[PDB]
């Protein structure tokens, strides 16, 4: 194994770097209609019969 | 291709497949046929479009 | 320090013999002697697990706990360069065995002689008349489970061959063909017809278990009479004790052979050479084990 | 076959490490006593002459036989929730065997963390047990069915010790511990420091002191999961015996609790007959062993026994009855 160590420390007071979202590439989800069923999230619960 | 009278118009207004489901046959895992016919003919599951 | 054992071959192999050995380049097998050059007649589990003799797990287990073990390294046309294991350092073995039991990291690997059919763990060589039987390497919970279940399968096949109204084949197969560990469910290759009068693997062990637990209620009452009330509290029907009609010589012989069969069966229920894995990587099927 | 080729090769093969040296005076510090006392380390800075001088490229064992084997590691990926990162570097771990077939993330257990499994399925240990692991349900779900496993008394063949930790690199979600599963527990760090096995004091009994002739060289560390009537307890045992003697000593040790378990509940079922299990974790020197100290977290400090120069050797579970 090749082990290495580095020590970095902020020399300014406020935020000295910024990161903005520039361009959307793709909405990688589909904004669909799919609810998570509670028989899988709360599986041990059932009714009286 | 004979379909029933109560197919919704919004399916026929978008780029779809002419049958009932779409075919997500590229999307399933490679070199497999049972999961492909799951993603083609299995109507215990719904097509993920609608 | 070297570890190479170069067993050479008398008549060089055919192409399919190399092709069948080359797929088993990671399995382990016993050696005859730990000498720096051997010949193929001494190799792993052949001279006891042969066709003409009756095969027995007791002698195979004693041979496996007797001699050294060795993973093999390469298969050439005329040689089988292989490295013996020593308990000093650790080795890279692979789960390339025909009943495929998926291992797990930090698993205790038992090496028992093969009970899944001779034909599954063999390389029947036609060049030299030798049948290299590789031993079946499986993790110890699966090992003790399959041992209990094939002991029970042998006694349940013998009890249905002695009488039909006792055990059923829908009873002794769904219960005993199923080995479950860590969610992995396994199916077993069992002899539906073992054939009577012994003559098959794991027969005498079932017979050893039968005579041991037959003579054991005669021994428990002798011990609680020699040694008590808490030990007479737990059994009820065995408390009907008749220690005064049997001769002391015959009772002594029965007690001695009971102790001997109990000991041999107990030492066999420890699975002999037990490797201990560290980090089983099933991406490359390679476990890291040492002799423990 | 030529002799001059074999002679120079066996002259590399033959000469051993110096097993003795007759010292003339113990203050010269000559080349010979330097050659006896120099040991090759397992770490070097990355250069050419650095690895050529520390000798990382020698096969088998590092040199520029002696019973010094490198240990075999076990690297385990766990959540950050089951392992308090401020726990000590030397603590013995317990990996649970999960019923999920392709898991990839397992469940490890410090004996500090293993206390609340016993005590929330229903002194100084309980305070630090609830302090170091604040929510008992984040461990009561890693074991999926603790109540059924304690009900059928199959809880010791599901738990395998992996020895003590050596390095716990702190990540935010999925944490990577590395333990030494077999061998000499030394630190994997660039300032190489000695690592001691920090076992809690109340979970420990010294069995040599419980009896209170021959003085051996190395003693073994035993753990003992036992099924009481009040739930399980993970008691540690230190002894200098073999397994086959210390199981009889443990039968003597828990012979009151055997009659007590028979007196509190009749084992009408088959599985209620078994009682407890012991397994060794490894060996250490019996003379300078098990010095006591304390462990500092924020809200308390429980006593902690430290065992140094450990040789990890995990053994299998042996029923006591």
């Amino acid at each position: 194994e090749v082990h290495h160590e580095m020590a970095s420390i902020d020399t300014g007071l406020s935020y000295s770097s910024t990161m903005t979202p520039a361009r959307v590439a793709a909405i990688t989800t589909d904004m669909g209609i799919h609810t998570q069923d509670f028989f899988s999230v709360f599986p041990a619960e059932a009714f009286g019969n | 291709i004979v379909t029933p009278v109560t197919a919704d118009v919004a399916y026929f207004q978008k780029s779809n497949s002419p049958r009932g489901r779409a075919a997500c046959v590229v999307s399933c895992e490679n070199y497999n046929q049972e999961v492909a016919e799951g993603l083609i003919y299995d109507h215990s599951r719904p097509d993920a479009a609608y | 320090m070297d570890l190479k054992v170069v067993v050479s071959l008398s008549s060089r192999l055919y192409t399919d013999e190399i092709a069948k050995m080359q797929q088993r380049i990671g399995c382990i097998l016993p050696l005859a002697s730990t000498h720096g050059t051997q010949n193929v007649q001494g190799l792993g589990l052949g001279q006891v697990y042969s066709l003409e003799t009756v095969p027995d797990y007791v002698s195979m287990y004693n041979y496996l706990s007797d001699c050294t073990l060795a993973v093999l390294d390469e298969v050439s046309v005329d040689s089988l360069i292989l490295t013996k294991i020593v308990p000093g350092q650790t080795y890279a073995i692979k789960n390339k065995y025909q009943p495929f039991f998926q291992w797990h990291g930090t698993g205790s690997l038992s090496v028992m002689p093969p009970v899944f059919g001779r034909e599954h763990a063999t390389v029947k060589l036609e060049s030299n008349d030798v049948d290299i039987v590789f031993p079946m390497v499986l993790p110890t919970p699966i090992a003790e489970e399959v041992l209990q279940k094939i002991l029970l399968f042998n006694v349940y096949s013998r009890v249905v061959m002695q009488a039909p109204g006792n055990a059923d084949m829908l009873d002794v197969h769904m219960h005993l063909g199923s080995v479950s560990y860590l969610g992995h469910h396994y199916e077993l290759a069992l002899p539906e017809v073992p054939g009577p009068l012994g003559l098959a693997l794991l027969d005498n062990l079932s017979l050893y278990f039968c005579i041991m637990v037959t003579l054991l209620p005669r021994a428990s009452m002798r011990l609680v009479r020699g040694l008590n009330l808490f030990q007479e509290m737990v059994p009820d029907e065995i408390a009907r004790i008749d220690l005064d009609d049997l001769s002391v010589a015959d009772d002594l012989s029965r007690m001695r052979v009971m102790m001997t069969y109990l000991q041999s069966l107990a030492s066999l229920f420890n699975l002999g050479p037990r490797l201990a894995t560290a980090a089983y990587s099933q991406e490359t099927l390679t476990a890291t084990c040492w002799l423990r | 076959v030529d002799r001059r080729r074999l002679q120079r090769r066996i002259a590399g093969l033959l000469p051993p490490p110096a097993r003795r040296l007759n010292i003339s005076r113990g203050s010269e510090f000559t080349r010979d006593v330097r050659g006896l006392v120099e040991e090759h380390a397992q770490a070097s800075s990355l250069s050419a002459a650095a690895v050529w001088r520390a000798g990382l490229l020698a096969p088998g064992e590092v040199a520029v036989w002696s019973g010094w084997r490198p240990p075999v590691f076990g690297d385990f990926l766990i959540h950050a929730s089951s392992f308090n990162n401020a726990e000590a570097t030397g603590t013995p771990l317990f990996q649970f065997k999960q019923s999920d077939p392709f898991s990839g993330v397992d469940a490890v257990f410090t004996p500090l963390s293993l206390f609340i499994l016993m005590n929330h399925g229903r002194g100084g240990l309980t305070r630090m047990a609830n302090l170091l692991y604040d929510s008992p349900a984040t461990l009561a779900d890693l074991v999926p069915d603790f109540g059924r496993l304690v009900a059928d008394r199959r809880f010791h063949n599901f738990i395998t010790p992996v020895g003590p930790l050596v390095e716990n690199i702190k990540s935010t979600y999925l944490n990577k511990i590395t333990t030494v599963v077999h061998g000499p527990v030394v630190s994997k760090a660039i300032p190489r420091s000695t690592v001691k096995v920090t076992v809690p004091q109340e979970a420990f009994v010294d069995l040599d002191a419980w009896l209170s002739q021959p003085c051996p060289a190395d003693a073994r560390l035993y753990v003992a999961l036992t099924y009481e009537e009040a739930g399980p307890r993970f008691t540690f045992f230190q002894s200098s015996r073999g397994h086959c003697q210390i199981m009889n000593i443990l039968r003597i040790y828990y012979s009151p609790s055997i009659m007590h378990r028979y007196a509190v509940v009749q084992p009408l079922h088959i599985e209620e007959l078994t009682f407890g299990a012991v397994a060794c974790l490894g060996t250490f020197s019996a003379t300078d062993g098990w010095r006591r100290s304390a462990f500092n977290y924020r809200g308390s400090s429980l006593p902690v026994v430290e065992i140094d120069s450990f040789y990890s050797n995990v053994s299998d579970w042996e029923v006591i009855l």
